């Protein structure tokens, strides 16, 4: 009879929507773009903030150091700019009850082909990892971790009409793949230690973006007017957990989510090394939906 | 950090010293006698810096292979060498009637034709060319003889060398 | 016949000029039919027209021209094992290619040719076949079909007549192998001449250098199991009686050096033959010449045999030459850094006797400055006169400098802004300009240097340095471990030797303490020093104005500037203030490297490394806790986090510091950390001393032309820090931090590159042991901000 | 990535190519008219673009080879003086055009071998085709070089009389008295052979060089 | 102040004793270049006299030179040999 | 990756099982694994009830050939030595003649035993590896090294009594020209494509002559794959080449008879009309003795490795490198039967005599076979 067990679930859920939908990442947002680079590798840095306005109300913060080399091999289909990627991830965030943070590494290798105008097909392989350290203070039961993994798709599908110098015109389409963990632990208010027992959650989350791209020019600083579009869900929201409430037994699972982003970000590229960048997104339609999230990018070729 | 060169226009040679020679008192020669870093003495004649063309000399290319598609100072070259020298004139006359372009005289008994200017466009440097072409074509035999004179070059209107 | 028109009908390659020139058929005469096959035969010759075939049209004669032009391509299908490059350049050595005329009647021929490289390759087995396409109105390009069948196998290195010494031995000693361990892999078992003349060559050699003067290989055979598959390697030989040496007969001119030479020439009556030493000796011989001026003699050894007593006797002569070789020394390829900053490193000058010992301890210095990748000594001479040589240096760059920045983060804001340049001969000028710094949310810092090498000719060269730090930590307001800290410096410094060098100079660090939290270590250290706070009171304000003398010491001795194979370094390194001061301590550090090398190739070379260290106080007072020595991280003690090995801090408990809201600051207040117990800080002791060891091995994928710049190393490390004034009988239940014996190990590989960017890294380790509260780092790098 | 297509529609888009500062395309469609017709009736043309184009993308050491293998083949031509200028101004391009001379660094010391090259080039120039129309440009370059190469060897001869070596001084002065004497650099170095004769103690040398000082002071 | 370190100088025309007594007057321009080397310090700027200077400086211990001169005649013949040991006035420290 | 970087030319296994007799083994003693992978010319003969075998680097063994007992195992290799028992390599080919059993070596020696016990009767040096099958003739005891030095060989004393000189170009088959004899007269074979030939009394080289296209500078495939041994007729002598170009001729002469340069043979036999032997790919092939015509061929076993055929009870044998056994008619030509014994491999020629059959692989060593 558990009437806040409701409440409860909801803030596991919203952990794990907190971990996967926090660590999701275009090409955009992560690199800024790599169309017409030269060199042998960078520093990709990244930060980002995205206070979440979910039914707890929550926080976010990031930061993504990265490295890597591309060796420029044109073998296959359209302009092939094979890369080498890894990163470092110290996410930090909160809660409505509780707090958590999270260190973090993978491989992010990539491809340039995109049709050779703007589609981001490409070979996105990312493999990244975590390792949760939340706190908890729902009657200060405080500590339950593990780690999980995000596996990658990449390659998103845009036709580019072009018909000026301006016009970033390409749709996109993705869809990555992990799982978490299965956490098992007691909530103790009640004498008889109340327990939660998540087997798993192996989501499968897939958005349709559109991009708009409008280019720009300096003498020699490529500005750009990034806006974007498209939905957001997932397939597999399973995450059915336990009910020890100790008065019965009691299953309730999640559902698909559903989520329209709005970007209004854009790009700079003085001074061909630099390729510096500020971004902003936003969300709607109710579940999840991030309000607060500003993208600042970074790069440093040789 | 080594290298990274740039020289698509630079102006830093029109200011150097000029060679004040070196004077020498009674008794004590020199013996430059191994000059070879000798700098001749010759009159003018031109540009320096940016008022120079080193866009290349012209030299056309072949419509028909077999054509010595050769330029050399204002002159021109299409000399094609076939079977038959009666064969390029139905050719060339086809060609000025139904690409229109324009001419005041032609003796259509003969092969002289005088022509008006013909303008033409480039956006490879930042000026335009106008001239008047004069192909004269005279069968030698079974060769043909084709030469081009330019009377009079115009740039937008305005005749130069 | 007279012929009007020479139907040259769709030639693609040639035009009627080069036609005329190469014609038979000439206009102007009668024309026959020793004409005609004259021209087919001229066509052949030059082989355009797949059928030449000529037809007489009343009075003229045309060709019925067959396409073949062109060669479209040359198509490759799954070589596999031979760069393309090599071979289009062994089908251009066949006499086709794209843009000629195809040539039907060799196709085979070049196939075959294609058979001999592979036989030259150990890799017998193979076919190849050309195939033609059509493309429009003049393109059939031939591809090239490939069959590649296995690369030959030596089943056995056999050896015969051998008496004296055993048979494996000199298969070991061999450059080729029959049997190569798996356990240690290290070659393959396939066949090439080359290496069959060099083994000659080293078996030769072998056995000459044991007295066996008159030993010598007989024949050889090199046959082929008929399968394709395995070779058979037999040498005969002839060992024969080894003799003794007699006594040396240096004789000819010698331009008055007798003695040395004499000293040279020794010889312990009786002594068995050996070759290598005869070849030494008559180098040393040239070498000594080559000294005192005489740089180009010729020498000759010709070891006189007497069968009968069978022992041996050499005869030697030499020749003088001439002396002053040296007339003008120029450098090549230096584009970038000035002319002068390599003439101060040339101890031979122009207008002086030649000293070849002289020019290669030029060759030397220029490759221990740092700047340059590869340096190759050469020796001209100018014509027309006797004995008069242009010394020349050629010399390529290499990227110094650097771009090292970074943010990673941390607590709950987005800021992080580590950066920093370290040019390091700053326009060639020979400077080394180093100029980093960084802020953050709390933390400020600046620090500049510059340092002439050459502030004279000798050799004196004066440093610089300036740096701003401060700490102001406005957790909240105020009150909170505020250390603002700045200061210059200067470092004079000399040489002493060819080698060595010393130092001087003084340096002035204002510091500023300011409400620290009241530790165990911290305090100690104030109360000797008269100021006493209150033991649980935040507040605290201690103020010290210093000086000092540095001095230094080093030893630089390698082969290369940044990526040895040989030699060593140290550099003593100490400090001490100057009474007047208001604190009296005194460190010294020892850094060191040093390398070894495995093969004689330069290749495996074994490192080696250490650092030490001290402190103390001048009577009384204690080396003052802000210049401890931290230890561990990348650099340093490879795995572990950065400065968090040795001693953590203690704490005293805590009521009230006007900042301490709930559940923020947990810095031993009531909420957390009361009276003395050991949280997980790093204060950092004095003392230190962390070895290491490392094994450097070659880049395994990488081919050489780039692979110069790289460096693959697995390694050892260990480390620890104490605290000599760590008292322990009143802090018993606490972990004795005086007690030295506590190393902390690690392993791991590591992998470097001279990226645009200056030197990366990259490493794996593992922590093989710990103690309490020691943070790993299984995987460290230099573009960003560590794991 | 070449379009098989007519060869004078390939030069058309070259051409524009090159009118639109498209270098790489132009380079690359030049490329493509060029080694696959070996033998058109144009070849002189394209090549001769083909430099143009090397040289104003600023990648040289290809302009060189190209300038080469053209004088070889080509060993005679209305148009060669062209061919010889560019050779001499992709040597001297290759000289000095570091852009980090903002700081204001006079690159008079890193080696002379450039140009040393571009002044035999362009001098070989001069002294074939004098009336041309690529003349006055030449002798301004070469008035320009030697100077550099004087100022080079000025700057070893400073060095040396500050270590100490002053036979190699008396040596390298000499040299820029014997192959260089009109330019600046010998009359700002003539003291220093004045000097370096002096520490040798053969007076009557330095006296010598005095009044060859005091003839052409002013 | 004082000084410590300083590598050595050399500069050119070797000399023995030997060598020196070897060459008299009466002799032509090939056999003296035979006998020591080639002059590496010529006299441009006139007469055709050759300078075999002779000039060791060791390394803080003051300075060594043996000056000689030469001077040819017209046509290649000698006519006089100016022969010095150490310089004139003090070499320094 | 190391495993998918091969490719080679393949090998029909195993067609048409017809199998109309019983394949028997009578025994399979285990002389001893022997001779490994190594390409040598071993081949365990037989005289008067007694089989005598013999590995690579060690023992000579005597057995019983009627049911395989060990008669006696000498082991040649020393005692002592150098490394461990310095094996001896033995690459020669065993015999029989007198009470002596030759074995030639790879250290250059010349082994000599004895049928009762195995005490060396005498062991002498030779210019060279031994790599022939030692023959006997009238006394001399002919070998072929591997150095082109035919150093002939007295009885009872290990005396040198010659020593004729042959070429050796640079990339040679595994030089195994047997001699033979006729009329006392030696035929040899040759590294060259040269079938010599010498008097067996003195050393005088009779008549040197060049067959056919041997392997180097005028290359044929690296697969020439062949023994150059030659064989007698009544009056006319045969021979493949060191490739295989068969020819003939006669004694005196030389003067070839016919040629037929289209089948590189390899260990090749003949009898009375007919030829009979295995083609430089496989091709089995029989002939007819007159001229080069060709009767009928087969090519099922192509690039499996074989080793030489042998006539027994009106049935030809054929071994391979599979362990197999592949009976053949004389006439037309297909297969008879089918079979196999080991798993390691035959690589030596077959025997025959008294009904017996014998053969020896890399491991097993010996399978007598009787059908």
């Amino acid at each position: 009879a558990n009437k806040e067990a409701t409440r409860n679930a909801a803030a596991l859920f919203s952990v794990d929507y907190k971990a996967f939908l926090n660590e999701v990442s275009n090409l955009n947002k992560r690199m800024g773009d790599l169309r017409d680079i030269n060199g042998e590798a960078g520093c990709w840095a990244r930060i980002m903030s995205g206070t979440g306005s979910a039914s707890g109300g929550f926080s976010d913060n990031y930061t993504h150091v990265q490295v890597g080399v591309d060796k420029k091999h044109e073998l296959d289909g359209l302009d092939l700019f094979t890369g080498f990627t890894v990163t470092h991830t110290d996410s930090s965030a909160s809660a409505d009850v509780f707090s958590g943070k999270t260190k973090s590494v993978g491989a992010g290798l990539y491809a340039s082909a995109m049709f050779d105008s703007g589609a981001y097909i490409d070979l996105i392989g990312k493999y990244v990892h975590h390792d949760n350290e939340y706190t908890a203070t729902f009657a200060g039961l405080g500590t339950r971790d593990y780690s999980t993994h995000s596996w990658y798709a990449g390659a998103e599908a845009g036709y580019r009409y072009h018909v000026t110098e301006d016009a970033w015109i390409e749709p996109q389409a993705e869809l990555v793949y992990g799982s978490v963990s299965g956490k098992q632990f007691a909530w103790k208010d009640q004498g008889m230690h109340l327990s939660m027992k998540d087997k798993d959650y192996n989501p499968l989350i897939g958005r349709t973006g559109v991009d708009v791209g409008k280019s720009f020019s300096g003498k020699d600083w490529k500005v750009t007017a990034r806006a974007g579009l498209g939905y957001q869900f997932d397939l597999l929201a399973n995450g059915e957990t336990v009910l020890r409430d100790a008065s019965g037994e009691k299953r309730i699972k999640g559902e698909k989510d559903s989520r329209m982003l709005m970007s209004v970000g854009l790009n700079a590229e003085i001074r061909d090394n630099v390729r510096f960048g500020l971004e902003f997104e936003k969300s709607a339609f109710g579940k999840y939906n991030v309000d607060n999230a500003v993208n600042a990018n970074f790069r440093y070729s040789f | 950090s080594r290298y990274k060169r740039q020289v698509s226009g630079d102006e830093a040679y029109l200011e150097a010293a000029p060679l004040a020679e070196l004077h020498a008192p009674a008794g004590m020669i020199l013996p430059v006698t191994s000059g070879d870093y000798a700098i001749p003495v010759t009159n003018g004649s031109g540009a320096v810096g940016k008022a120079l063309d080193i866009r290349p000399p012209a030299q056309p290319l072949a419509l028909v292979s077999g054509a010595r598609t050769q330029f050399t100072g204002d002159t021109a070259s299409l000399l094609v060498e076939n079977g038959r020298g009666n064969t390029l004139w139905p050719q060339v006359v086809s060609v000025l009637q139904a690409k229109n372009y324009t001419i005041t005289q032609r003796d259509d008994a003969g092969q002289t034709l005088t022509t008006d200017w013909v303008q033409w466009n480039r956006l490879d440097e930042d000026e335009q060319y106008r001239g008047r072409y004069q192909i004269s074509v005279k069968p030698q035999g079974y060769q043909q003889a084709v030469t081009v004179k330019l009377l009079n070059l115009e740039q937008a209107g305005k005749p130069v060398a | 016949f007279v012929v009007k028109d020479i139907h040259f009908e769709g030639l693609q390659r040639v035009a009627v000029g080069a036609a005329l020139l190469s014609m038979p058929v000439r206009t102007g005469d009668t024309v026959n039919d020793e004409d005609i096959s004259n021209t087919i035969r001229a066509l052949f010759a030059t082989g355009n027209f797949e059928d030449v075939r000529v037809l007489r049209d009343g009075d003229t004669l045309l060709v019925q021209v067959k396409e073949r032009p062109t060669i479209a391509s040359i198509t490759f299908s799954g070589n596999k094992s031979v760069k393309d490059d090599m071979l289009k350049q062994n089908l251009e050595a066949s006499g086709v290619r794209v843009g000629e005329s195809l040539d039907r009647t060799t196709i085979a021929d070049i196939e075959k040719g294609l058979e001999d490289f592979y036989y030259s390759v150990g890799k017998y087995s193979a076919s190849v076949k050309a195939v033609v396409t059509p493309l429009p109105r003049n393109r059939v390009d031939l591809k090239l079909v490939f069959q590649e069948g296995v690369s030959a196998e030596i089943q056995q290195i056999n050896i015969v007549g051998n008496h004296a010494f055993t048979t494996d031995e000199l298969i070991s000693h061999f450059q080729l192998r029959d049997e190569v361990p798996w356990w240690n892999v290290v070659g393959d078992r396939k066949y090439q001449k080359q290496k069959l003349a060099g083994d000659l060559e080293t078996l030769r050699s072998y056995y000459l250098d044991r007295g066996y003067a008159r030993f010598n290989i007989d024949s050889t055979q090199v046959s082929l199991t008929p399968d394709k598959k395995g070779i058979y390697v037999t040498v005969n030989i002839t060992e024969g009686d080894q003799y003794k040496l007699s006594g040396v007969e240096v004789s000819g001119n010698l331009a008055g050096h007798s003695a040395e030479i004499e000293q040279l020439t020794k010889i312990e009556p009786g002594e068995l033959y050996n070759g290598t030493k005869v070849t030494k000796m008559e180098d040393d011989i040239k070498k000594l010449l080559g000294r005192y001026g005489y740089a180009y003699p010729r020498v000759q050894s010709m070891p006189e045999i007497n069968d009968a007593d069978k022992t041996v006797k050499l005869r030697v002569n030499v020749d003088a030459g001439n002396r002053f070789y040296v007339r003008k020394i120029r450098f090549e390829g230096n584009d970038t850094s000035k002319d002068a900053v390599l003439r101060r490193e040339m101890r031979q000058m122009e207008g002086a006797w030649l000293g070849s010992d002289l020019v290669d301890q030029g060759k030397e210095r220029l490759n221990r400055l740092g700047f340059f990748e590869t340096v190759d000594t050469d020796t001209q001479r100018v014509p027309g006169s006797p004995d008069q040589v242009d010394v020349v240096y050629k010399v390529k760059e290499r990227n110094t400098g650097s771009f090292n920045f970074g943010i990673g983060y941390g607590t709950e804001s987005g800021v992080s802004f580590q950066a920093g340049v370290q040019q390091d001969n700053w326009l060639g000028t020979g400077y080394a300009v180093g100029i980093n710094g960084t802020k953050n949310d709390y933390q400020t810092y600046a620090e500049l240097s510059v340092t002439n090498p050459y502030f004279t000719v000798d050799g004196v060269s004066l440093g610089g340095r300036l740096f701003y730090n401060d700490f102001q930590a406005d957790d909240a307001d105020l009150s909170d471990y505020t250390n603002k800290s700045y200061g210059t410096d200067v470092t004079l410094g000399f040489p002493i030797n060819e080698y060595n060098s010393l130092r001087a100079g003084l340096g002035y660090v204002h510091n500023s303490l300011s409400n620290m939290q009241p530790q165990v270590a911290m305090w100690r250290y104030l109360y000797s020093m008269g100021e006493h706070p209150s033991t649980s009171d935040q507040d605290n304000s201690f103020k010290t104005d210093d000086f000092t003398f540095n001095y230094g010491w080093t030893y630089n001795k390698l082969d290369r500037g940044y990526f040895p194979t040989d030699g060593s370094r140290v550099n003593l390194t100490g400090k001490v203030t100057i009474p007047g001061s208001d604190n009296e301590y005194y460190k010294v550090t020892l850094d060191t490297a040093t390398y070894v090398p495995i093969d004689d190739d330069h290749k495996w070379v074994v490192l080696g490394r250490t650092r030490w260290g001290y402190g103390d106080g001048l009577g009384g007072k204690e080396m003052p806790f802000y210049e401890n020595f931290y230890a561990g991280g990348s650099s340093t003690v490879r795995g572990f986090q950065s400065n968090t090995i040795g001693p953590k801090a203690v704490y005293f408990p805590h009521q009230a510091s006007n900042y301490d809201p709930d559940y923020d600051y947990e810095c031993a207040t009531q909420d957390g950390a009361k009276d003395l117990c050991k949280s997980d800080d790093a204060v950092g002791g004095n003392a230190m001393a962390v070895a290491s060891l490392e094994f450097i091995t070659p880049t395994p994928f990488i081919s050489d032309k780039y692979a110069n710049s790289v460096r693959t190393s697995f390694f050892w490390d260990m480390g620890t820090v104490w605290d000599t004034n760590w008292d322990s009988s009143q802090y018993s239940g606490y972990p004795d931090y005086s007690d030295p014996s506590n190393i902390r190990m690690s392993a791991g590989i590591a992998l470097q590159w001279m990226s645009p960017l200056g030197p990366l890294v990259f490493s794996y380790a593992q922590p093989f042991k710990k103690y309490d509260g020691d943070k790993a780092e299984q995987f460290q790098f230099n573009c960003g901000k560590t794991w | 990535e070449v379009p098989d297509n007519p060869p004078n529609e390939i030069y058309a888009t070259a051409q524009q190519k090159l009118q639109d500062g498209n270098w790489r395309q132009a380079i690359t469609q030049l490329e493509a008219l060029d080694n696959r017709y070996p033998f058109g009736p144009y070849s002189q043309q394209v090549q001769l673009d083909l430099i143009y184009a090397y040289y104003k993308n600023a990648d040289l050491p290809l302009a060189q080879a190209a300038i080469d293998r053209f004088i070889r083949l080509n060993p005679t031509h209305p148009n060669i003086d062209y061919v010889m200028y560019m050779r001499g101004l992709t040597n001297m391009a290759l000289d000095d055009s570091a852009l980090q001379g903002f700081f204001g660094v006079d690159r008079s010391d890193r080696d002379p071998q450039h140009a040393r090259a571009a002044f035999s080039d362009f001098s070989k120039l001069v002294r074939g085709y004098p009336n041309s129309q690529y003349t006055t440009d030449a002798t301004k370059r070469l008035v320009f070089l030697k100077d550099r190469l004087a100022k080079y060897e000025y700057s070893v001869a400073e060095y040396y009389t500050e270590r100490g070596a002053w036979v190699a001084v008396v040596n390298r002065v000499e040299g820029m008295l014997r192959d260089y004497p009109d330019t600046q650099a010998t009359r700002d170095a003539l003291p220093l052979m004045e000097n370096a004769y002096r520490q040798m103690q053969m007076n009557a040398q330095a006296e010598k060089v005095a009044k060859i000082i005091a003839a052409n002071s002013s | 102040e004082r000084v410590v370190y300083r590598p050595d100088i050399n500069q050119g025309n070797y000399l023995t004793a030997n060598d020196v007594s070897k060459i008299r007057v009466g002799m032509t321009q090939q056999q003296v270049a035979y006998a020591l080397g080639t002059p590496l310090m010529s006299d441009p700027f006139g007469t055709n006299t050759w300078f075999y200077v002779f000039r060791q400086q060791p390394g803080h211990e003051g300075v060594t030179q043996q000056t000689l001169t030469l001077t040819f005649n017209s046509s290649g013949v000698l006519t006089n040999i100016d022969n010095k040991p150490a310089l004139s006035g003090n070499g320094g420290h | 990756l190391f495993n998918s970087e091969e490719d080679v030319v393949k090998m029909s296994p195993l067609p048409t099982v017809e199998n109309q007799f019983t394949p028997t083994t009578a025994w399979s003693t285990s002389v001893g694994s022997g001779i490994g992978n190594f390409y040598s010319n071993l081949h365990p003969a037989l005289a008067d009830n007694v089989v005598y075998a013999a590995d690579r680097a060690g023992l000579v063994k005597a057995l019983n050939a009627d049911d395989g007992k060990e008669i006696w195992s000498v082991s040649l290799a020393e005692k002592d030595g150098w490394f461990s028992k310095e094996p001896a390599l033995l690459s020669g080919g065993v015999t029989v003649s007198g009470g002596h059993v030759y074995i030639g070596s790879e250290k250059a020696q010349v082994y000599a035993l004895n049928t009762s016990d195995g005490t060396v009767a005498w062991q002498t040096k030779v210019a060279g590896e031994a790599l022939s099958r030692p023959v006997v003739s009238d006394g001399l005891v002919l070998i072929h090294t591997s150095n082109g030095q035919l150093q002939a060989l007295n009885e009872a004393d290990g005396a040198v009594k010659w020593t004729v000189n042959l070429d050796m170009p640079s990339l040679s088959l595994r030089g195994e020209s047997a001699p033979t004899t006729a009329f006392g007269a030696a035929v040899v074979g040759g590294d060259n494509g040269r079938v010599s030939a010498v008097l067996m009394e003195q050393g005088q080289m009779i008549w040197q002559q060049r067959i056919s296209q041997a392997t180097g500078s005028t290359e044929i495939d690296r697969l020439s794959d062949v023994d150059t041994t030659p064989v007698v007729v009544n009056g006319v002598v045969f021979a493949l080449a060191y490739n295989g170009n068969l020819t003939a001729l006669d004694l005196r002469s030389g003067q070839i008879m016919w040629k037929r340069e289209l089948g590189s043979v390899n260990d090749f036999i003949v009898d009375g009309n007919r030829i009979y032997l295995v083609d430089q790919n496989d091709r089995v092939m029989a002939l007819t003795i007159d001229g080069g015509v060709t009767l009928w061929t087969q090519s099922d076993l192509l690039h499996r490795l074989l080793t030489s055929p042998v006539l027994y009870n009106g049935n030809l044998v054929v071994g391979d490198s599979e362990g197999y056994l592949h009976w053949i008619n004389v006439e037309d030509g297909r297969f008879v039967a089918q079979q196999k014994v080991d798993s390691s491999g035959f690589q030596t020629e077959p025997v025959a005599a008294d009904g017996k059959l014998l053969i020896q692989a890399k491991d097993g060593t010996v399978y007598s076979i009787t059908r």
